[PDB]
RNA sequence: GGGUAAUGGCCCACCAAGGCGACGACGGGUAGCCGGUCUGAGAGGAUGGCCGGCCACAGGGGCACUGAGACACGGGCCCCACUCC
RNA sequence: AGCCGCGGUAAUACGGAGGGCGCGAGCGUUACCCGCGUAAAGGGCGUGUAGGCGGCCUGGGGCGUCCCAUGUGAAAGACCACGGCUCAACCGUGGGGGAGCGUGGGAUACGCUCAGGCUAGACGGUGGGAGAGGGUGGUGGAAUUCCCGGAGUAGCGGUGAAAUGCGCAGAUACCGGGAGGAACGCCGAUGGCGAAGGCAGCCACCUGGUCCACCCGUGACGCUGAGGCGCGAAAGCGUGGGGAGCAAACCGGAUUAACCCGGGUAGUCCACGCCCUAAACGAUGCGCGCUAGGUCUCUGGGUCUCCUGGGGGCCGAAGCUAAC
RNA sequence: GGCGCCGAGGGUAGGGCCCGUGACUGGGGCGAAGUCGUAACAAGGUAGCUGUACCGGAAGGUGCGGCUGGAUCACCUC
């Protein structure tokens, strides 16, 4: 039921700078928060196979965010994988 | 993706459905292209157009006289336009194993180590280079 | 460490640790490889006993002396099958 | 020889003769070599990795590629000329050439590696739209089955026939009420959504995908895709379990001399797990980007002789003759 | 000369591969005229295509589900 507000609070988190709102670290984060969500729907909701598909959609295209800019610069790489948890 | 072979199917396609001009994605590599196909006749020349901020490099197709006898459609100049040495398929070849145009009707787009020159400015100047593309 | 072609193998001992490949082998089957020959112009497939060079095979298997090099060849020794006396 | 094919009273090798081609001896038989899918050739589909290929601008090192120089890979042999037997298969002599390898130098367009800048692919932000996407929790009606109460009752329920069934009763088509289960009309439409399957009474909630607009931001972090993972109508299989409709094996009449009709249990059903083919379709070798392109009907958004994104019908160019 | 090892036999036990043969089982192709029977019931419908379950010696049949086609003034259904 959420996402609406709570955007704004992920995004001027992870926002290098006033006025980002798309960047790879932004990117995962909001994307991040819609795995969660929709991760705590398939537990509910074990028969719906839809969504499930979906979630591997954002978690491999999550996944791709990450190799990218860990290759480009692997130094906010490592901190976004920390501060979102990822893999500690 | 290949923008060389691109362009040079909108050329075809340019002429086939019998058009004043075509515009292409500009570039420096095709610039180039299209300057050559101009100074043979395969194409009336081109000029560079920025469409809202965007570069391009629209082409003028070239059309031979009238056909014989009554029928509109006329003689087109470029019979085909097709591409050898294209990614994946890197086809090259040196100057002694330079190719064959259509009997000399026509020029082999050749990217020799002297600038995007053709079959015979290769052969003159000893070079070889990419088989960009093939036109007759 | 022993031995020799003189350290890249190999043989013995000790500790640790895996090495290689799918851009494809350890195994099965046939073919010896190449220059070259024929078909051919197409260069792809196939073949190679004669010609030249480079390798393996002494009925079979194994070890090793001989030995500058004639070094696992000839030949010699032992075993298995077999022929003659 | 290979194939079409011949003879049963005639064309020829069903036999032979006359005839003909090749031929320096010959000819013969046999064994060995020499792109494309709409209807043989679609993976069920989808998410992804290896891998390969990668919009725009400038610069550097510099591999691949190309060129020049030197040496060997020889001779043999093939090609060219000449000579000797001298007609040749031959042989002998000289020269040219070639790809490949190693070293050195130059070149830079594209590809490859790297750095600083752009984003006309996508993602994200804001503001909106459409659909049966899926799942869960409620709710409503018709119809079907059964009982009681009211009533009537000999015939009716069914195919062209008839049997079967109805026979405690008083049935079936009547009327009202009650219990249970399943499936869920008109609108549903050449429709729409979704990865496929599949899903369409309605409503609320959770949740996915997709489209469009202004056009800020991060920045091609891309595309396809083999293993792997999940998963398809009907179907069989194990456990728990209630009810209804239909129904193959089963039973009967008839026909015949059979699948139509009647009754109908096991079963089919729902949930979990296992399983998961031909599908659909032929728009599937996947699939992406660009490019050509008018009119009519229909769907969605912002606008309103429009444009972006679907479906159907008739074309033009071109492709496929062999579906025209 | 003696001792031991490196080697390689042989023997025993388990597993596997290749070749040849026998009681015997199942299925298929080809040669052609024949025996017998017959799925499309000889077509709006009927029917057919694909798959699975059940049944039969066989011809196959049949149910469910997803598609073709056909077609006129006539919808498909159990």
């Amino acid at each position: 039921p959420i996402t609406k507000e709570e955007k704004q609070k992920v995004i001027q988190e992870f926002a290098r700078f006033p006025g980002d709102t798309g960047s790879t670290e932004v990117q995962v984060a909001l994307l991040t928060l819609r795995i969660n969500r929709l991760s705590e729907h398939l537990k509910v909701h074990k028969k719906d196979h839809h969504s499930h598909r979906g979630l591997l959609m954002m978690v491999g295209q999550r996944r791709r965010l990450l190799r990218y800019l860990q290759r480009e610069d692997p130094e906010r790489y490592r901190e976004i994988v920390e501060k979102l948890g990822l893999r500690g | 993706t290949d923008p060389i072979a691109d362009m040079l199917t909108r050329i075809r396609n340019a002429t086939r459905v019998y058009k004043e001009s075509t515009d292409v994605p500009a570039s420096r590599f095709k610039e180039e292209i299209l300057r050559i196909l101009a100074r043979e006749g395969f194409i009336k020349g081109y000029e560079r157009v920025d469409v809202d901020g965007k570069p391009y490099l629209r082409v003028y197709l070239k059309y031979g006289p009238r056909r014989q006898g009554p029928d509109p459609r006329p003689e087109q100049v470029i019979h085909h336009i097709r591409r050898i040495s294209k990614p994946g398929r890197r086809v090259y070849v040196g100057v002694k194993e330079i190719p064959r145009v259509r009997r000399g009707l026509g020029i082999a787009i050749l990217s020799t180590s002297k600038g995007v020159l053709t079959d015979r400015e290769a052969r003159k100047l000893g070079v070889g280079g990419e088989l960009i593309c093939e036109v007759w």
